[PDB]
């Protein structure tokens, strides 16, 4: 039970870091258009 | 720009509290075992 | 059986992740070379 | 950069499919447990 | 005792990989600076 | 940048090193239980 709390704290944290991922390719998307 | 400064301080926050919780929850597991 | 197959997404989640970290990496070093 | 923007979609994809798969494995695994 | 020495490594990779995303947003901070 | 660079390295090498592991251990775990 401890062991499926861990997993389900885990994909959180997963779920969390894909909002920062698409954030960043967003901005690097941005900088690209401008200067290239 | 600036709404995605906020949105990545958003993010960052959230991530920092889950990390601290799967940490806690790491200690927790592991001294089960012992 | 199932917490282990749990485990497998997580870490394939984990590795895509991985894969786009490291995309946006080279698009940074690819804009800092061609600006400065 | 032309390969670049393509294994940018290629593996947002992959990871959007695999959260979704986590998300219901995990639904499953703890419907399992009660 | 298996599957938690792996989450302890998946947490891991998860914490480095935090640690990569904050690199990147700085380096995206430095360019849309200059850039924009 | 050449500070920026080191760290991104270093990070990096840990991260891929992590993942190996934890692979070996999935592969490890899943033959177990066949």
């Amino acid at each position: 039970s401890d062991i499926v709390q861990q997993q389900n704290n885990l994909l959180r944290a997963i779920e969390a870091q894909q909002h920062l991922l698409q954030l960043t390719v967003w901005g690097i998307k941005q900088l690209q258009a401008r200067i290239l | 720009w600036l709404e995605w400064d906020r949105k990545i301080e958003e993010y960052t926050k959230k991530i920092e509290e889950l990390i601290k919780k799967s940490q806690e929850q790491q200690e927790k597991n592991e001294k089960e075992l012992k």
